[PDB]
């Protein structure tokens, strides 16, 4: 993993990964990460920004797992 | 591979600082992973081809051929 791309993620230019922008990131990664490694690696993968649309699914996912992980159901929520 | 698949790999990947390994990675990432999926989906039961689609893609034997 790496957050080098955070310098570009924070451009906030769309939730999608942008062309050129992502390349500036990968370029910089090579500059700050031996390309020799990256010349063997299956691929560099870039994450989508978590737009509110993403959040609208994530929150439910996380609240559900978070609750499920709370020991035993002696209480828990109805979650309205 | 014809001239074209070979050219797609060369043209898409031939940076002068790359090493041949990225071409090899490219084909694995470009086609072979697609093949793996085609196999898993039974799009490829036996045999296989090469086809060039401009960008690139991989043909199937959709009848589980």
């Amino acid at each position: 993993t790496s957050n080098l791309g955070a310098e570009f993620i924070n451009s906030q230019q769309g939730s999608k990964i942008q062309e050129s922008t992502k390349n500036l990131v990968m370029g910089a990664v090579r500059q700050h990460f031996r390309p020799e490694f990256l010349n063997r690696i299956s691929s560099i993968v870039i994450f989508n920004k978590l737009s509110r649309k993403a959040i609208h699914k994530i929150v439910d996912i996380r609240l559900k797992e978070i609750e499920e992980r709370f020991e035993q159901n002696d209480k828990h929520y109805k979650l309205n | 591979l014809t001239q074209e698949a070979k050219d797609f790999l060369a043209k898409y990947g031939y940076s002068d600082d790359m090493g041949a390994r990225p071409l090899n990675r490219l084909i694995q990432n470009e086609i072979l992973n697609k093949l793996a999926l085609r196999i898993l989906k039974n799009e490829i039961k036996d045999k296989e081809t090469v086809n060039v689609v401009l960008e690139e893609c991989l043909e199937v034997l959709p009848n589980h051929e």
